[PDB]
RNA sequence: UUUCUCCCAGUACGAAAGGACAAGAGAAAUAGAGCCACCUUACAAAUAAGCGCUCUCAACUUAAUUUAUGAAUAAAAUCUAAAUAAAAUAUAUACGUACACCCUCUAACCUAGAGAAGGUUA
């Protein structure tokens, strides 16, 4: 249930720790698809710790350990946590990007923090209902 | 049915010299009755042991299965385990040496219990 | 709608019912393995038991004795309905004629002529009864290259209880 | 439990068992179709440089549920004729030996302590 | 799958001594196929393992041999490289189990898998 990355399990935590810290600072990070999926679960769980409250000692310990840069700790409790108070989940959005042209052709994906101020990503749009097929289905819906 | 009173009467008929019967309270998780019997000689011990089992099988006990006889190889101690009673049959002289009656009559005050000793088991080096 | 339409076999021109005679073979069922748990008897003994659930068990195709195997005829039964989105049209076409949603697995059961049942008849766990010994065959768990994923049969398994609901 | 080697505590008043000795009493053979010896299983114990059959009454191996796990391996000596070598047993002995297949009445009679 | 005990039964049998069968039941053992409710060791992950638990087979077709009928051979003969009727090991496949379906495949997921294949998809 866990990918093998880095030179060891501790390196994976440190690698995951670095990735989590980078995401918070920028809110949008591009990395290999396998690594991005691995870090997605941790990011969502951290927001739950932020929602728990700043005064929570466990959250403070967790926030301090995971976020190397301490200026982010106020941001989590005063920017990230307040923003997603309404939402119950799905805080992180991960999308596929064309593979890197670095001679290794690794699978590339982009993971972003939802609600950010960054420019909107070019997300896919479903087919419009004005299409012939959709219109026919709409007629069936109306009859029913 | 085969019960305590019938067996002891059968034991008397075959002339058991010494019979000891000890009841067990409900708290103690063992047979309700513990029985010890004396017999003059191994031939008498074999005869009496067979007689009780034959009577037991004949005397109903259909629900209960057949009872195997333990200790027939030994010439001084034969014991048969019935459904509600266990009879331990031995010679008269063998009776005093073992003192099964003291063990049950005196649950914790039997003299032979103290006779047990301890040891030490050190390593070679 | 399809399931409700097939709920009543006896009200859908049921095939003639024949009396039992020695040597008759009844059809089998397909069930899902829920899990295992301990079961106790009136003797105080604890017996581990396995849970099998019969889901959407229906007769699908009847094969005549001569046309399938001269020794005995066979009946096809399928359960555990599956989605229609990611399946070929050929499989859907066959089930559309039968009037039932597609089933995960098709299995063939050897059934005597007297015990033949019209296709589309719903089969329930009540076919078996407590106290009856039954035979279950299933594919073994696959282990990869080191294996498994081979059909095996277990014989002489008693049935302790059936949950009708 | 008691098996090849597996130095055991001789719970008996037998002269060899009762007398202290510098080497512990180990087992040489298990009188069962399987090689594992548990409570109620005859074994070929060794005492005072002699080989004497012993009956296992306790083991430290994990057991089935609803049963007490002993912290020490206990055995009872049995003569060739089948009568116990010792006339008394000190450690509490489980009463399941009565129902166990075999001849256990003699040992149970000699076992005043039952748990 | 194999062994052992019990039962049948201290019976049948036998002057006694002694002492069976077949059928049935209970214990184990090992082999094979599996499984994780419990226990135990691990992963100090939701998993994998045993030291844990469950389940495991039928004989159409015969051979050594033993009889019946019966000529050659005048029989109240002869089992017959005489014509003929029977009984009688182990083998094995008559008897089964398992397989049977005919192929959507962007992508995702999988106890499926080296790759491929395979399964799943509100």
């Amino acid at each position: 249930v866990y990918r093998r990355l880095g030179l060891g399990p501790e390196s994976r935590i440190h690698l995951l720790r670095n990735l989590l810290t980078g995401l918070v600072r920028h809110e949008r990070i591009e990395a290999t698809w396998a690594r991005a999926d691995e870090m997605r679960g941790y990011a969502e769980k951290l927001i739950d710790y932020g929602k728990l409250g700043d005064t929570n000692e466990r959250a403070m310990r967790m926030a301090d350990f995971w976020l190397t840069e301490k200026d982010l700790i106020p941001k989590l409790f005063k920017v990230l946590a307040p923003r997603f108070q309404g939402q119950n989940g799905n805080y992180t959005r991960m999308l596929q990007i064309p593979n890197r042209k670095e001679q290794d052709r690794a699978k590339m994906a982009v993971i972003e923090y939802k609600g950010n101020y960054l420019p909107p990503l070019p997300l896919p749009h479903r087919d419009s209902n004005l299409t012939l097929l959709n219109q026919l289905l709409l007629g069936l819906q109306q009859d029913l | 049915k085969f019960d305590i009173d019938m067996l002891v009467s059968l034991l008397r008929q075959e002339n058991a010299r010494d019979i000891c019967v000890i009841q067990v309270p409900p708290e103690m998780r063992y047979t309700d009755y513990f029985v010890i019997g004396s017999g003059t000689s191994t031939r008498h011990l074999h005869a009496m042991v067979h007689y009780l089992v034959k009577m037991y099988k004949h005397l109903k006990c259909r629900s209960d299965p057949y009872v195997k006889i333990e200790g027939k190889d030994a010439d001084d101690w034969l014991c048969v385990d019935f459904g509600s009673m266990v009879i331990h049959l031995m010679l008269p002289e063998t009776r005093e040496t073992y003192e099964l009656e003291k063990l049950w009559t005196l649950r914790s005050f039997d003299d032979q219990l103290a006779q047990i000793a301890a040891e030490t088991l050190p390593e070679d080096f | 709608t399809q399931l409700t339409s097939k709920l009543n076999p006896l009200k859908d021109e049921p095939w003639p019912l024949h009396p039992w005679e020695p040597g008759s073979f009844r059809v089998g069922l397909i069930a899902l393995k829920l899990g295992m748990m301990p079961l106790w008897t009136k003797d105080g003994q604890k017996h581990a038991v396995t849970l099998l659930q019969v889901q959407d068990c229906h007769v699908l195709k009847y094969t005549p004795k001569e046309d399938h195997n001269g020794k005995i005829a066979a009946l096809t039964v399928g359960g555990k309905t599956v989605s229609r989105f990611y399946k070929p049209d050929s499989r859907l076409e066959f089930y559309r004629d039968l009037g039932l949603p597609p089933k995960q697995i098709h299995k063939i059961f050897h059934v005597t002529d007297n015990a033949v049942i019209k296709p589309g008849t719903p089969l329930y766990a009540a076919h078996f009864r407590p106290g009856q010994y039954v035979d279950v065959t299933a594919k073994t768990i696959g282990k990869g290259f080191q294996m498994g994923n081979q059909n095996r049969t277990v014989y002489g398994l008693k049935v302790w209880r059936v949950n009708t609901k | 439990a008691v098996q090849k080697m597996t130095r055991v505590r001789v719970v008996d008043n037998s002269a060899l068992g009762s007398t202290p000795y510098h080497r512990p009493p180990r087992c040489i053979h298990v009188y069962n179709k399987s090689g594992v010896g548990k409570v109620g299983d005859q074994i070929l114990l060794a005492i005072r440089g002699q080989k004497k059959k012993a009956l296992i009454v306790g083991h430290r191996m994990p057991g089935s549920r609803m049963t007490p796990k002993f912290d020490s391996n206990n055995v009872v000596l049995i003569e060739d004729n089948g009568n116990p070598v010792g006339t008394r047993i000190k450690i509490p002995i489980p009463t399941s030996l009565r129902r166990r297949e075999g001849e256990y009445s003699k040992v149970l009679a000699i076992a005043q302590n039952f748990v």
